[PDB]
């Protein structure tokens, strides 16, 4: 049954690749699926828990069926990925790395640049014995003892790409031999080659895909305790189709340019922010009774995030709503400070943000 | 430049190869000494012209300001220029810069604990994956395994992927308790 | 705008010689013609290395093509900055 | 069938200026610089409908207080108690809004959660009222091109 | 479009010339050719 067992798992791996993409698309229409069940909660009786509310009935028991479906679903997923996309991203790795030890003498001529985790973590792998595993070149290692292993000494060499000086040439001279049998628990196990296995897992974790597929996981079983947690599968629209990903790469094409004229923005509100707690303090009363007078710019940082919340999302600027400057003394001035924030602010830095969008596009 | 003059000038000699092949070395010393130009010569023939390009010339040049500046003087001179003016302007970019890169020649007169807790936390977290395979403890289950068994099979199956994501997220624990203590 | 003028450089800047302005093509008729050409035969930066040289070098000193160019840049004509013709145009027949 | 129909009921015969389209090009030059980027237009209608349930989402978990749309006392309105009634309200009076829910919400001074519902109203603001909308002007303004 | 008009015209100028439409690289097989053929054999002023 060594054999046997070997094949159902093959099996298992293949079907799994294969229909990684159908298990991908049926995870996001489940979804959906679930989402809109979770769109007819209510909350109610003060104890506070969140209780469906339907006419059917059967939604709450089709909530369950699909929250598990969700995640077996998204188990599936895994798999299919580590059956497919891993070994494409190991063969690139362990053909980088094997092209940088040659034309480049990287763990040779030099050494990595002591903040690249990747230099430092494929540093394990050139001593392993399963090298160039994906990787069709397998005269690697022979190739660069035949270009370095002159200059800087072959026998270190032979260790640092973890081969045999002494041994190589005893094989090849006479001696009796002995075969091994492979499904022996000692043969296996010696079979596994645990620095390469553990190079390998090392790189799947660093990988982008696999971290995102695991944060699909961890949200689809915390949904199991709240259900609202599947509404974070949502955000896969994204990678799920291409034509929101065109309208989305609209937006950050120019993302760079778009997060400092926020920052620019926010200096600029800043700035005003200042002028307005040294001369016009008297203008933020936002209260109704006068009882209780309720001053908005007393304090720098209350007054800055006035500005910030209702001085940009207003309409018209701050003047709007800050109080009327009519008959004082201050009043020309003010009227400048709120003609001048509608302009920079509203007018101008709002039509930087669109045309950014718009020149993404062109 | 004797040498790279007569290769030049002469491409298909032989015999002008063969010495240039012994001569290869010394002309690999000077090659980034070495500077060629084409000039509108005298005869009213276009001239090569050799000379030697400075050590602290080439670093005042290839610093990132002048490379500034000469980005810069292309974007000017390409939008708002014409081929009449092109030589003067460039000629008069050439002693702005000369003079500048001088100046700085004379003027200068003689994270990493975050990569190694990244690369810790995967080491000791993948070793304490990988520990429960080494700890030669499978053989109770190896005796469970000996009689078939498809839901065996598929449990094991299933259980090495969930091994990995329960390993994946203890590393991802470790990495940022690590940060949140590098930065705190 | 600002876009259109940014592609504009780049598009000059690599489609023709920046001293001589012959077109990338007849360069690149030999494999990697061009650059070859932009890098080692007219290098705006070999220029500005050849009026440093010779406005350091002394006059007694300058060979003839030295002094040739020296006197030119001195009265401030541009004519020897090749315009519309290079060495390989200039011997093609001989060179190729 | 609508001609027939404007005599049992006149208002049927307004059907027939929907013809303008088709009977002029000069207006179906303007009609085609809209349905040239169709499929993106509906997608991000689509998409700014996904963000939206997800603010709601956001605000039924943790703000449900702040959607009180009652002036008198004594009958408390709640917009976000219900799931789809909260989601009708953040399409509607959340987006149609000149500054995003914040402005239709109640003020969250001297709350524990003021900072959380100032990001709340604030992301809000940027995504839904400036970007999306940037994004439909700008699918306008490139099919114009 | 304004801006594309105007850039239209004057590349339009100072790639071909105004009377015969001859490319400008033919006259710049000679330096500087281009510019005499436009402003000293073929000019409009002139023809004026
Ligand atoms: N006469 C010329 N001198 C130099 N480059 C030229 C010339 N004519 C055309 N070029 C082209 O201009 C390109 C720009 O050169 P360069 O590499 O300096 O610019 P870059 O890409 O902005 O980067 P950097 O200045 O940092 O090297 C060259 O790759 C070359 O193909
Ligand atoms: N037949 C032609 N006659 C004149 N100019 C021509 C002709 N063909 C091409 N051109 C080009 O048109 C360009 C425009 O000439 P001109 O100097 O009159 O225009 P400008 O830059 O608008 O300024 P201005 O009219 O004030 O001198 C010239 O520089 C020339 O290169
Ligand atoms: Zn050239
Ligand atoms: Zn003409």
């Amino acid at each position: 049954f060594w054999k046997k067992i070997i094949a159902y798992q093959q099996k298992l791996l293949n079907y799994f690749a294969r229909n990684f993409y159908n298990m991908r698309m049926l995870a996001l229409f489940v979804a959906f699926a679930i989402n809109f069940i979770l769109l007819f909660y209510k909350v109610s009786t003060i104890a506070v828990h969140y209780v469906l509310e339907e006419s059917s009935g059967y939604m709450e028991p089709t909530l369950r069926i699909l929250a598990i479906l969700h995640t077996v679903i998204s188990f599936f997923c895994i798999i299919g990925y580590y059956c497919l996309k891993v070994p494409l991203v190991i063969f690139k790795r362990e053909k980088e790395v094997a092209r940088k030890l040659e034309f480049d003498g990287l763990y040779i001529t030099e050494q990595p640049s002591e903040d690249d985790i990747k230099g430092q973590w494929d540093r394990l792998v050139i001593n392993t014995q399963s090298f160039p595993n994906n990787y069709w070149d397998k005269f690697v290692k022979r190739k660069v003892m035949d270009k370095y292993g002159e200059f800087y000494g072959r026998d270190r060499i032979s260790e640092l790409l973890g081969m045999d000086k002494a041994a190589l040439d005893f094989s090849d001279a006479r001696e009796k031999k002995k075969p091994k049998k492979d499904s022996s628990l000692s043969a296996v196990l010696n079979s596994i080659d645990v620095k390469y296995q553990m190079w390998k897992l090392g790189v799947v974790f660093t990988d982008n895909s696999f971290l995102y597929l695991a944060w699909y996981m961890t949200m689809s079983v915390l949904g199991h305790y709240n259900n609202f947690f599947f509404a974070a599968h949502l955000l896969d629209i994204a990678m799920g189709f291409k034509t929101l990903r065109t309208i989305l790469s609209s937006v950050t094409h120019n993302g760079k340019q778009l997060v400092l004229t926020v920052g620019l923005l926010a200096v600029v509100v800043y700035l005003y922010t200042v002028v307005a707690f040294n001369f016009f303090r008297k203008f933020y009363n936002k209260s109704e009774d006068g009882d209780t007078p309720d001053m908005k710019c007393d304090d720098m940082l209350t007054c800055y995030m006035f500005h910030m919340y209702v001085g940009v999302r207003a309409g018209g600027g701050i003047g709007d709503e800050i109080e009327d400057p009519a008959g004082d003394e201050y009043e020309i001035y003010r009227i400048i400070f709120d003609i001048t924030f509608f302009f920079f602010v509203i007018v101008i830095l709002l039509a930087i943000i669109q045309g950014l969008i718009i020149d993404a596009f062109g | 430049v004797l040498l790279t003059n007569l290769s030049e000038h002469m491409p298909n000699d032989t015999r002008l190869q063969t010495f240039l092949e012994l001569a290869e070395s010394v002309l690999n010393y000077f090659q980034p000494f070495l500077g060629r130009i084409e000039i509108m010569g005298s005869a009213k023939r276009i001239e090569r012209v050799y000379f030697e390009i400075s050590e602290s010339s080439r670093t005042q040049w290839e610093k990132p300001q002048v490379k500034e500046s000469k980005r810069q003087f292309i974007f000017d001179v390409v939008n708002e220029g014409g081929e009449k003016e092109k030589m003067e302007l460039f000629v008069n970019f050439c002693e702005d810069t000369i003079f500048e890169m001088q100046l700085a020649a004379q003027i200068s007169e003689s994270s990493i604990l975050t990569v190694r807790s990244a690369l810790f936390a995967l080491r000791y977290n993948i070793l304490t994956l990988m520990r429960m395979l080494s700890l030669k403890s499978l053989k109770k289950q190896m005796k469970k395994v000996k009689k078939m068994t498809v839901k065996d099979m598929v449990t094991a199956f299933f259980s090495s992927y969930w091994s990995i994501f329960m390993t994946l997220l203890h590393f991802v624990a470790s990495v940022f308790r690590g940060f949140f203590r590098i930065i705190c | 705008e600002l876009r259109d003028q940014q592609e504009q450089v780049k598009e000059d800047m690599e489609t023709k010689c920046f001293i001589c302005g012959i077109g990338n093509d007849y360069f690149d008729t030999v494999p990697h013609g061009f650059e070859t050409h932009t890098l080692q035969e007219h290098n705006l930066a070999n220029y500005l290395f050849f009026l440093m040289y010779l406005i350091n070098k002394d006059e007694t000193e300058h060979t003839g093509q030295e002094s040739y160019v020296w006197k030119m840049y001195q009265e401030r004509c541009w004519e020897f900055f090749p315009a519309g013709d290079c060495f390989r145009k200039q011997y093609e027949d001989q060179l190729n």
